[PDB]
Order: structure tokens, then C-alpha cells, then sequence
């Protein structure tokens, strides 16, 4: 019963950060369990963690922003969070609202604002927001305010209003869940697995536009299941019948089997390698259910 | 002073020597805890020492940090400087929120001939 | 079996400018008949324009970047267009890469930027970037070339190479066709419609980041349909019955039939509506497929 | 230097006239001239265009001279509104990216 989109990993939308799916790789040498927030979603249509349903919404939040200027730290922004569709953000049982970060570093975000000085009224302003690890700012998504700051000499007189966040830069990427409430633990989703002996998870890979002052290597990022996936579940919410589903991940024009893998029903893909090192795919492919097959189904190995 | 706090912009030390950092502050942050912070992003920064917003000098492995509410001058002390003390640090004072800092650069050589 | 996504409009990507839905109406003040770009679909699956799969190439664009100085202009950036998951572009059959933009004014842009100054090396640069209608620019998408620019007093020491430009703001917009060729005609997905009498376009609205010097009025932008739908109708390549297929807007948790509606294999739905000012409805409802219908089929007028 | 390099703001009188030099260096001598109105500022709208001479070319109330031995092309505006105050450019026409500068127009009454 259970169908996937006829979709090119390369075509579709990463799930973690705002940009295409560029990546698809196995490497046993990155952290075999991630406690990803966003891309989380059952096979049965269940999201989990602070995933939504709309890519746009992906590593963004929206506020009612409040704003000041301090002296030896510049305007001072204020978010009140807000769900980004309008309504009220509730502490709930999640991290943040759905789509705030699940990362941490220092991020560059832009929003809307407006000024009160003559000659000038509507522009966008890039503010510098720290998500985590662990931080000074007391940042509480969960209780539904952060704070970020941009340098400048003086007030840049902005009227108090809405906005929605959208991400323009990282600096000092972790992927490491950042500080959701001052600190304190937070209900998050649990890290994604178990794995069989063997398996490892599938990576669905893009790259962070990234302020760095020695080095330019991009910036990667991974996610379990590209955002048409998650979507194409929560819509569908089909009726699960055992533990994982078999995929073939097949090219479309040559009818080639590139491998077989398992979609475990809480979201996550597991590939079979004995290998060390990291093992990258072709994007161009498309996954194809074959059937229902227990958590103990052994795959074929790759590479 | 207008900036709530301000610092040597950058220092040098060496091996096996010390340096002090002098963290002049506005008088309105007297009775804030004072820190010493190390790396960037700025306010993901490791602390490596702490007031607990009294003048009581605190020592945590080669760092120390003494607060002169009188003078509003919380000073800093790396001991036994390594190569690997150089990098960006911070003075800084806590509270709700964004905390006021000031970068400090600080770099280490050896002790040449 | 012909469906839907199960997804509220609130909780979609809008498919021309990359941001949540915020509104649905119809307004028969506003041009009927839209020549938009993206956001087209057939219903069979078959997307027109440049319209692309993943929302996240909205409104965005890939290149070879090669950077120059001019002074009286500043930095100058000529971007050599490719394909947004980096396939060579081919001039062809539709008037720029997929997800170009499809509308007009001055857009902000934002690239990764690699600099050979030292203490610096990875930064994100804004760029400006004239779109249309006219432009002394000789913008030329279409051939896979566009220039922008940014004010700067002296070379900012870029190394040349590929970006992803992602939109920042726009000025002055227009909801117009940009200058796809210098100001000469390319293949264009053909205008919205046609409709009956006494019928109009659906809108699905969203708000675009702006700069404006003297008016805070947010800049609306419509399209025809959310990009969910886009990607539903890509995936499924459906077997189209007729010219159009019968439509119910619900609340589902109360039931309320908010109206009936037609979407038409072509890609876009149509209301009976007879006043003349813009008519809102909320956003927290479901369309349902009812069934096939004739061309002629007379829908109930709402309002 | 800049290729094109103009007054920053002119000033003129209802019903009054006003007049811009346009200066430019002398590569740009064979290039056509022209003074632009509105933001954004590369979907301006064109006033009047020289064809690259010396010709004196006038539309309606505007008019544009190249003075190549100088290399200034000289612009007037006539009858001077309250609506013709707003941002112009002085141009000059290639491919890519046009040399422009920003002149802004005031009047008083
Ligand atoms: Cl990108
Ligand atoms: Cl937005
Ligand atoms: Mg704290
Ligand atoms: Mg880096
Ligand atoms: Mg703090
Ligand atoms: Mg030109
Ligand atoms: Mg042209
Ligand atoms: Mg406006």
C-alpha cells in the first residue's frame, strides 16, 4: 500500500536547512545516531520533533520582535516566538516551534523590518543569533524567546512588529542540537535508530551558506528523508504492517539496482556496509517500495 | 565610559610567562558576575573563570579574576601560558539575555633570542 | 484514483516566492489572466514554464559567477546560469532555468563568496539584481546570462566560481514577466485560463520581504497553486478524465462546506464569484476531489 | 575614474527651467547619452537619448547635447512641475550594465 514519491533525490528539497539535496552517502564515521529535530517523521504520517510540513519553514521561525539598541552590543532583537503560520506557539511536547533550527552555531537570519526614520521605512536587516551548543544568551525556543543583535552605532529606530525569520549564513556549524531552554532538557525526538549489525544511515546531504575567515570547504548537513518524503507521509498516512519497508533504489532510464536499503516505519533509512569510509550515491535514482519486511531483514551490502 | 565594558583589544604573551587583561566596566554593572571567556562564536565561548559578583579573587586551573568594585576594573591572569592559549577570548558580564562583552584577541610566541 | 495532499493552504509553500501561504482569495480587480512561470503545472503531471519540483528553487537561481570591480558601479557579478542541482542550462523550450524568477522589480540576492583578503575567506555577499519588466541591463536568463552588482568603494577580492543565488528582498516589484532575453520574446507557459463567465482565479497569497523608503504596506504575490501540489501532480503523472476536476473547500473538524470550485487540468482553479472586490477565505480548510466534470460544468457563486 | 560623474542634486523652479552636466571620461566619447527618470534605477524610464553624436536631441520637455571635445552631455528640463522632482540618472549606453549616475531633482515653487 505504501507508495514513495517518483522523485530524484537531486530534485527534491533538503529537509534540515532551506536548499536542494545535493548528497547522497553512507559514512560510518559521522555520528551513527543523530538526534535530528526537523526531518523526523513515521511512515504512518506522525511528525516528530519540531518538523513541519512546508520546506519554507525549515531552519526559519517567526516572532512578534521587540527591539532596543545597547550600547556595546548594537540594536537588540527580542523574539517572542510565534508557530510560523500566524498562530500562537504553545509549549508543548517538542523543542521549539516547528522549523526552528535543529543545529547550533552562530546564525546570520534576516527579517523584515520597519524604521521610523525619514526618508526610509521598509528594508531587511541581517541580525546574528546564537543557537547553541550551549550559550550566554539564554536562548528558550521551548519557552518561546530568543534574542539576537546586530551591530550598529546607534538605534536603527525599528517599530516593534512580526517577522519571519529565514536563515542567510552559518558560522561555527555543529550538528549538535542547540540550547532550547536556557540550558534545561527539553522533550525532544530520540536519536534515530537502532541500527542492525552492519547497517548505517542513509544521508541526504546539502550545504550551508557559511561564514568562515580561513577555510572554504562547504558546510554539510544531513537529513534523513528529503522534505517531499516527509510531506508525501504526513498526507498519505498510510497503515503501517510490520517493522520496515524494503526499497529499491533503482535508475529510472537504465533500469539499474544501485541497492537495496530499509525505511525503518520511524522514519529513518538503513543501508547494509562493512566499509569504513564514507560511501557516496548517485542523486539521480529513484526509490521504489518492495514489500514489508521485519526489522530483522538482512540487506545486501553495498560497496 | 559609555561601552558597559572594554579591554585591551589585543595582548601578547609567551611561553612559560603570564599577561593580565584589565576589564574596565561602567559603574552600573558593579554587582554583575564577571567572566573570562574563550573562543568563538562569541556567546557559545567557554567560560574559564567566574566572579560570584563579590571583589573574592577566583583561581580555575592558570586563570585568575579579581573584581575592583571601586575602581570598575575586573582583571584577568593566564599563568604558565601554552601555545595553545592563543585565540580570541572575552571579557564579559553576565545577565538576562545577551551578556556585555569585548573581544581579546590574545597571541602567544616563544620566548626568542 | 485522482487526490489531493491532505495539507491545509496555511501550512503550504507558495510556489512563486519562497515562503508559507499566508492567504487564499479571489480578486477581479487583479489580472485575470496571469502569465506566471512558476507554479504551473498540468494536472497529468507535466510542469510548464520553469517551474520547478522543489520549492526551494523558487525565485532562485545557480551560475558560474565571475567577478569584476567597476568603479562608478561597484562589485560586478556576471552569472552564467546552470541548472539549481548543477546540470548544465540549455536554452530551450521555456524562458530561463527552473525556479527563475517570474516576477519584475529589483531583487536583492545573496551568493556564497570566497575572498583572497586575509582574515577573511567565506562570506555570504548581497547583490542587487534588476529583473524587468525593461532593464538597460540586457538581463538574458534565457540565454544564461545575468549581471548584478553591489555599491562597494573598492574590489571586494572575490575568487570566481559557482553560487546559488536565494532572494533577499525585492524593490519595486511588479507582477510582471522579468526580461527574460534582453527584451525579446521567449517560450512562455501560455496566460491563466480560460475561464467561464462569472468565474475567476483561486490566489494563493504570500508576502515578499521588501524595501520600500516610504510605504510599509506588505507586497503580496500570488500563484495558482501551493508547491506541494506541484510536486503531488509531478509525482503521480494522474490520468486526466476531463477538463476539470470538481473541488470542495472544507473544515474538516467542523465539516463546513466553505465552497465548491473547479481545477481545471491545466493547473489552475476557478470560483464563481461575482462581486467585484477581493473575497478572503481561511486558510485552515481542505480540498477534497469530488469527481470529473465538463468545461461547462456551472459552479455555485460563493459571497 | 567613475566613467560618468554628475551633480548630486540640481535644483530648479515651477514653470522654471534647470540644466545638469553629465561628465564622463574619453573613452566613453562615442557611446550615446541619456537622462533617466525613477527607481528602480536599471528599469528607468528614458527621457531622451543622444545616437551617439553631437546632435541635440529634445522630447518634450527635456532635451540632451554631447559635448565631445569636453565630454560632458549637457540636459535641461523646461516648465519645471512639482511632479518632476524625484531621482534621474545620467547614462551612458552598453552592453551589461550601464554607466549611470544619480542625480536627484528637487523644486521649489
Ligand atoms: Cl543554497
Ligand atoms: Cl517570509
Ligand atoms: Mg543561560
Ligand atoms: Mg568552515
Ligand atoms: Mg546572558
Ligand atoms: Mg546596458
Ligand atoms: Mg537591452
Ligand atoms: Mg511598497
Amino acid at each position: 500500500m505504501v507508495d514513495l514519491p517518483v522523485i530524484q533525490p537531486r530534485l527534491c528539497t533538503h529537509a534540515r536547512w532551506p536548499a536542494p539535496v545535493y548528497g547522497l552517502l553512507v559514512d560510518p564515521s559521522l555520528p551513527s545516531n543523530p538526534q535530528w529535530q526537523n526531518g523526523r517523521v513515521h511512515v504512518d504520517g506522525t511528525l516528530l520533533g519540531t518538523t513541519p510540513i512546508s520546506g519554507s519553514w525549515v531552519s526559519c521561525f517567526a516572532a512578534e520582535a521587540a527591539y532596543k539598541f545597547q550600547s556595546g552590543t548594537g540594536e537588540v532583537a527580542t523574539f517572542t516566538l510565534i508557530e510560523q503560520d500566524g498562530s500562537a506557539y504553545v509549549p508543548g511536547d517538542r523543542a521549539a516551534p516547528l522549523g526552528y533550527p535543529d543545529f547550533s552555531g552562530q546564525l546570520e537570519i534576516e527579517v523584515q523590518t520597519e524604521t521610523t526614520k525619514t526618508g526610509d521605512k521598509l528594508k531587511v536587516t541581517t541580525f546574528e543569533m546564537i543557537l547553541g551548543p550551549t550559550t550566554n544568551a539564554d536562548q528558550a525556543p521551548y519557552q518561546g524567546r530568543v534574542f539576537a543583535s546586530v551591530t550598529a552605532a546607534a538605534s536603527l529606530d525599528l517599530v516593534d512588529g512580526r517577522v519571519r525569520a529565514v536563515p542567510r549564513s552559518i558560522y561555527g556549524f555543529q550538528d549538535t542540537i542547540p540550547e532550547y531552554n536556557d540550558g534545561l532538557l527539553v522533550p525532544l525526538a530520540p536519536p534515530i535508530g537502532p541500527f542492525l549489525p552492519g547497517e548505517v544511515l542513509l544521508r541526504f546531504r546539502t550545504y550551508m551558506r557559511q561564514i568562515d575567515t580561513a577555510d572554504a570547504a562547504a558546510e554539510a548537513i544531513d537529513c534523513a528523508l528529503p522534505q517531499e518524503f516527509v510531506s508525501w507521509f504526513a498526507s498519505n498516512a498510510f497503515t503501517v504492517q510490520s517493522e520496515a519497508l524494503l526499497l529499491r533504489y533503482r535508475n529510472t532510464l537504465t533500469g539499474q539496482l544501485l541497492f537495496e536499503c530499509k525505511l525503518y516505519n520511524e522514519g529513518y533509512i538503513a543501508l547494509s556496509y562493512s566499509g569504513s569510509g564514507p560511501l557516496t550515491f548517485p542523486t539521480d535514482g529513484i526509490f521504489e517500495v518492495v514489500s514489508w519486511v521485519p526489522r530483522l531483514y538482512q540487506l545486501a551490502s553495498v560497496g | 565610559m559609555e561601552d558597559p565594558v572594554t579591554g585591551p583589544e589585543e595582548v601578547s604573551g609567551q611561553e612559560q610567562g603570564s599577561l593580565t587583561v584589565q576589564c574596565r566596566y561602567t559603574s552600573g554593572w558593579k554587582d554583575y558576575k564577571k567572566y573570562w571567556c574563550q573562543g568563538v562564536p562569541q556567546r557559545s565561548c567557554k567560560t574559564l573563570v567566574e566572579t560570584d559578583a563579590s571583589e573574592q579573587l577566583v583561581k580555575k586551573n592558570r586563570v585568575s579574576i579579581r573584581d575592583n568594585q571601586r575602581d570598575f576594573i575586573f582583571t584577568v591572569t593566564m599563568e604558565d601560558l601554552r601555545m595553545s592559549d592563543a585565540g580570541i577570548y572575552w571579557c564579559g558580564i553576565t545577565k538576562g539575555g545577551l551578556d556585555p562583552m569585548f573581544k581579546v584577541t590574545v597571541n602567544i610566541g616563544p620566548v626568542p633570542t
